[PDB]
């Protein structure tokens, strides 16, 4: 049986890749333990919907990793964080933070889609940003109201960052939080933002069939 | 192996005002995908190359917005809508689809002025190089534009080819002119074997050839 | 912040082998492909090859093919260039760059989106040498300045009259001589007046051979 002990790095870090999962981003295994030790995020936030989503884990035989091919123009995608430390700030392996050009400047509206084209479903994932207040939301992605849409064929879905402070966590009181969803062959997910927007880079193919635990043998 | 042929390769262009260049591919660059596989890389004077466009048309991360890429299939342009200083530097289009990856030329954007003229000095060779086994004669030409120079160097009235090796300096951020250099290598043996030493320098802002003379 | 650090340069013998190593830091670099580009003093970038994010392929342009290699140790982070039977035209700054996107193999895309800032490979056969000092002596503005002739390797740092003057100085880009040796030539522009009253020495540094030199004209 071929087994895989997470340790530090959380079931559900696998699909986005804090550095804790750097070295599990594709893993293949019939038998999944995770450990109390082990970590989702790195930036402080949650997965929404986020025990629905370790069972589908759980039970996946791994995860294999495929570009979703978004590319962008007149923005900075290199956005970072010292609470995703790589000998330096870095981020999600498998996301990429959007954000102005230049400090307070206009994110532009944009749209992207991406259509399941493999045999088996597609496991998405995108994030929000919710900044610590008003005038960090506005360095980061420009001024006035900020929207997420995401929509697949039976789904539809508005998010809102409200910035705000919440609990100081590793230093940072800004929050990430991460949302999902099973896009089925041929369908497709659209993505509409202008800021605040954490993309996917990659998304997830489950490799099979595997079991999972979390035990401390 | 695609080859990648830019022009021009140099290209003087006035502050605020617009500048273009041109890559050509000797095959596709569009892929199945509707991308095509072009990139644009600058490289400031003394710093790496830096990503400028890629896929054809996306300004990278950081890109302001005067600069942007077109094209297609084998055809592909950068556009700088108003040039700033910060801007002088080689661009070069490289396309990105197929090993090995290859580059073009390179465009070498400077800074455009109104012409000025070659303040030229001659300097005979020391008494201590003298002293040694070689001479070297050295003509000067000190902040010009544009660079284009015609540096020629007299040995009672002879022609020279081979004796001289030149450097300019780079364009300065003040003035936007050049200097360059000439130096002139022969042995202490054909250099006394002569007696009068000369460099004629002709350049498009001096009306006719000037000529810096000293005798040995 | 993504940061590639090339290390390993320097002068080399025609003939020998020599292995640059650069260190990433910023990013998940084991998900990544990684190039190698060169450029030659005065010439234009070449590609000198790509390695995949596991070491699986290699492809290497057509004037190092044969001779060079590249790996990748994904533990430590590090890309590795072999090089072998260094000819003096492999003389050039080394490039370190990321393959930016992660695409299918059947569409990969090989931009590359951050860069190294390099180092230097000089092939030559030349011994290590000071400059000899030699002045270029002025004739309402005079111009007077030295020539360093015959040091190896570059670089070579010349100023006048300690820090003093500044204004009006030009020093020109070294040229490589048939001999193997390096010269070149630095002048400023004084009023002819000065000439007689304040003193005008050049100092010349040739770090690399622990040669410092002082000339008066
Ligand atoms: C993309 C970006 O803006 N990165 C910066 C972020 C954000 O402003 C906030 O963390 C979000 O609330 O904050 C830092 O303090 C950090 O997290 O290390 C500095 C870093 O450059
Ligand atoms: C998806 O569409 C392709 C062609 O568009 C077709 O070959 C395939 O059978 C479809 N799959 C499903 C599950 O509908």
């Amino acid at each position: 049986k071929r087994t895989v002990d997470l340790g530090q790095c959380g079931l559900l870090g696998t699909i986005t890749g804090p550095p804790q999962c750097d070295q599990f981003l594709e893993f293949s295994a019939d038998l999944i333990i995770e450990r109390r030790e082990g970590s989702d995020v790195c930036y402080p936030g949650k997965f929404v919907n986020e025990e629905a989503l370790r069972q589908i884990l759980r039970e996946s035989g791994g995860i294999d990793k495929e570009a979703m091919g978004f590319t962008y123009s007149g923005i900075r995608t290199n956005g970072a964080t010292s609470a995703c430390r790589r000998s330096g700030s870095s981020f999600y392996a498998e996301m990429k933070w959007l954000l102005s050009n230049t400090d307070n400047a206009a994110f532009p509206q944009m749209t992207k889609s991406y259509k399941n084209t493999r045999k088996s479903p597609a496991l998405i994932v995108w994030g929000i940003h919710h900044s610590v207040s008003t005038a960090e939301q506005t360095k980061l992605y420009g001024s006035g109201n900020k929207l997420v849409t995401v929509g697949s064929s039976n789904y539809q879905q508005s998010f809102v960052p409200s910035p705000g402070a919440r609990p100081q966590v590793n230093g940072l009181s800004g929050r990430i939080d991460f949302h999902w969803l099973m896009l089925n062959p041929n369908d497709t997910v659209t993505f509409s933002f202008n800021g605040a927007f954490i993309a996917p880079d990659r998304a997830s193919f489950l490799r099979g069939k595997s079991m999972g635990i979390q035990s401390g043998v | 192996e695609i080859v990648m042929t830019q022009s021009p390769l140099s290209l003087p262009v006035t502050p605020g005002e617009p500048a273009s260049i041109s890559c050509r591919s000797s095959q596709s660059l569009l892929h199945s995908n509707a991308h095509n596989y072009l990139d644009w890389y600058l490289q400031k004077p003394g710093q790496s190359p830096q990503l400028l466009i890629y896929l054809g048309s996306n300004r990278a991360s950081g890109v302001p917005d005067r600069f942007s890429g077109s094209g297609s299939g084998t055809d592909f342009t950068l556009k700088i809508s108003r040039v700033e200083a910060e801007d002088v530097g080689i661009y070069y289009c490289m396309q990105a689809l197929q090993t090995p990856i290859t580059f073009g030329q390179g465009t070498r954007l400077e800074i455009k002025r109104t012409v000025a003229a070659p303040s030229v000095f001659i300097f005979p060779p020391s008494d201590e190089q003298l002293k040694s086994g070689t001479a070297s004669v050295v003509c000067l030409l000190n902040n010009f534009y544009p660079r284009e120079a015609k540096v020629q160097w007299k040995v009672d009235n002879a022609l020279q080819s081979g004796n001289s090796q030149e450097s300019v300096t780079e364009q300065d951020s003040k003035d936007s002119t050049y200097s360059l250099s000439s130096t002139l290598t022969l042995s202490k043996a054909d250099y006394e074997k002569h007696k009068v030493y000369a460099c004629e320098v002709t350049h498009q802002g001096l009306s006719s050839p000037v000529t810096k003379s000293f005798n040995r | 912040q993504v940061q590639l650090v090339e290390s390993g340069g320097g002068v080399v013998q025609p003939g020998e082998s020599l292995r640059l190593s650069c260190a990433a830091s910023g990013f998940a670099f084991r998900t990544y492909g990684m190039h190698w580009v060169r450029q030659a003093p005065g010439k234009g970038l070449e590609w000198v090859g790509v390695i995949w994010y596991d070491g699986s392929n290699k492809y290497y342009g057509d004037s190092v093919k044969g001779r060079f290699t590249i790996s990748r140790d994904n533990s430590q982070n590090t890309l590795y260039l072999q090089m072998n039977s260094l000819r003096a035209e492999d003389t050039a700054v080394y490039y370190c760059a990321r393959n930016g996107e992660r695409w299918r193999v059947e569409d990969y895309y090989y931009g590359m989106d951050v860069w190294g800032q390099g180092t230097l490979v000089t092939v030559s056969s030349a011994s290590f040498k000071g400059p000899s000092v030699f002045p270029l002596a002025p004739s309402g503005t005079a111009a007077l300045g030295c020539l360093v002739k015959d040091y190896f390797p570059e670089p070579v740092t010349v100023s006048w009259n300690s820090g003093a003057l500044t204004s009006g100085v030009h020093t020109f880009p070294a040229v490589l001589q048939s001999s193997g040796l390096y010269s070149l030539s630095s002048v400023v522009t004084v009023p002819s007046s000065s000439l007689g009253t304040q003193t005008y020495i050049c100092n010349v540094n040739h770090k690399p051979s622990n040669t410092k030199v002082d000339k008066k004209v």
